[PDB]
């Protein structure tokens, strides 16, 4: 088998800069080289193929070049479109092989996000559980922490997590935080609380609200 | 126009087999081939196999020609891979893709088939609206939430007033526990907007045909 090694796995990188991304094959591939961008949820497509050639459609910005084993994807000025992965693949021979790939994010001015929680819905309460939800929305960097606090005493377990891919519209983050209880140990306590550790302040954001309380 | 077009998201059991399909539509005449590519955890690609004569045939790479069949109905262009000994691992995207020949490249790619390898039984998610807190809005934006709970297995399509309300949409990754995935989606609008006009978030899962609306309503004491 023919093998493939891309760097860098990620980058962070400003608009209007200029990006080179590189791939090394195991092997003399004769130029049998495509390079592939992937947005998420979508599939991949083409950029250059044959190492250096070039297609109707793609942006003049993206060139390709290398020979031998050594190879480059160059964007001469980086737009917000750009955001994505790429990939290299080698044709040579099949097994065709892609490389590991290149996380391209873009660089922004930190900012804060913006906090805001939910006590169960009465829907859920009624069927017996309890989730509260915590919205950390457009923030910058990616770091962050999630804190919840029950009765002002931090809680761990019961807690899941997910975060966004880079907006593609401002280049922030969000992330969602769902901390689920039983509505019995729901209902055995008063207040509710997350709070954000992020680069934009030294203090916690802290939202909080109190089971009875309007 | 132009275009591949692949079968729907699969849920199948370990141990048992899967065929899923690839139609070509609007291609050249004597152009047919077929390539077949996984992709895991939405990162490494991996070839599978291939129908092409311009390069050689029918053929598989060594990793999947135990359990990997690729066939085609040549008449309508549809691409078949039958996949056998199914493991968690093949939970995956399959996409099928054609190469055009001038150079060469992958032109087209489908839009790829989720399988999911599992025993766990598809469970239908409960959908809750999420209001602000009790009490008068503090602030000229607010933000609204809908909590999908408790699903098996993917996918799910979320929306806000049936795809019209889509910007200040953030829907965020499902996240699997316990065989069951959970799902949230933040919008946020202006203060003048909400409660006075109507916000609902829509959320279909398609291995239980299930279709909810969730209104939300400005809590109560
Ligand atoms: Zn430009
Ligand atoms: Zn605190
Ligand atoms: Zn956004
Ligand atoms: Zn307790
Ligand atoms: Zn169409
Ligand atoms: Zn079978």
């Amino acid at each position: 088998d023919i093998k493939m090694t891309q760097s860098p796995s990620s980058m962070y990188v400003s608009l209007g800069e200029r990006v080179t991304i590189t791939c090394k094959a195991s092997q003399d591939i004769n130029r049998y080289l495509s390079w592939f961008q992937q947005k998420p949820g979508k599939s991949p497509k083409t950029l250059i193929y044959r190492a250096n050639r070039m297609l109707d459609g793609v942006p003049s910005r993206f060139s390709g070049s290398g020979s031998g084993q050594d190879y480059s994807l160059t964007i001469s000025s980086l737009e917000y479109e750009d955001m994505g992965n790429y990939y290299c693949l080698q044709y040579d021979e099949f097994p065709f092989t892609f490389g590991s790939g290149t996380k391209l994010e873009i660089k922004r001015a930190d900012a804060a996000p913006t906090v805001s929680i939910f006590p169960p819905s009465s829907e859920q309460l009624t069927s017996g559980g309890a989730s509260v939800v915590c919205f950390l929305n457009n923030f910058y960097p990616k770091d962050i922490n999630v804190k919840w606090k029950i009765d002002g005493s931090e809680r761990q377990n019961g807690v899941l997590n997910s975060w966004t891919d880079q907006d593609s519209k401002d280049s922030t983050y969000s992330m969602s935080s769902t901390l689920t209880l039983t509505k019995d140990e729901y209902e055995r306590h008063n207040s509710y609380t997350c709070e954000a550790t992020h680069k934009t302040s030294t203090s916690p954001i802290v939202k909080s609200f109190n089971r009875n309380e309007c | 126009e132009i275009q591949l077009q692949q079968s729907g998201p699969e849920l199948v059991k370990p141990g048992a087999s899967v065929k899923v399909s690839c139609k070509a539509s609007g291609f050249p005449f004597s152009t047919y081939n077929i390539y077949w590519v996984i992709q895991s955890h939405g990162k490494s690609l991996e070839w599978i196999g291939y129908i092409d004569p311009y390069n050689g045939g029918t053929s598989y790479n060594q990793k999947f020609r135990g359990k990997a069949t690729l066939t085609v109905d040549k008449s309508s262009s549809t691409a078949y891979m039958h996949l056998n000994s199914l493991t968690s691992e093949d939970s995956a995207v399959y996409y099928c893709a054609r190469r055009w020949y001038t150079g060469d490249w992958f032109a087209y790619w489908g839009q790829g088939t989720l399988v999911t390898v599992s025993a766990a039984k598809t469970t239908a998610p409960s959908v809750y609206p999420l209001a602000p807190v009790c009490g008068d809005t503090t602030g000229s934006s607010v933000t609204l939430g809908c909590l999908v709970k408790g699903y098996f297995p993917e996918p799910v399509t979320l929306t806000w007033n049936s795809g019209s309300l889509s910007s200040g949409v953030h829907t965020f990754p499902a996240v699997l526990q316990s065989d069951l995935y959970t799902l949230s989606s933040s919008v946020t609008v202006t203060s003048s907007t909400w409660p006075s006009q109507s916000i609902t978030c829509n959320v279909a899962h398609p291995a239980s045909s299930t279709k909810v609306d969730k209104k939300i309503e400005p809590r109560g004491p």
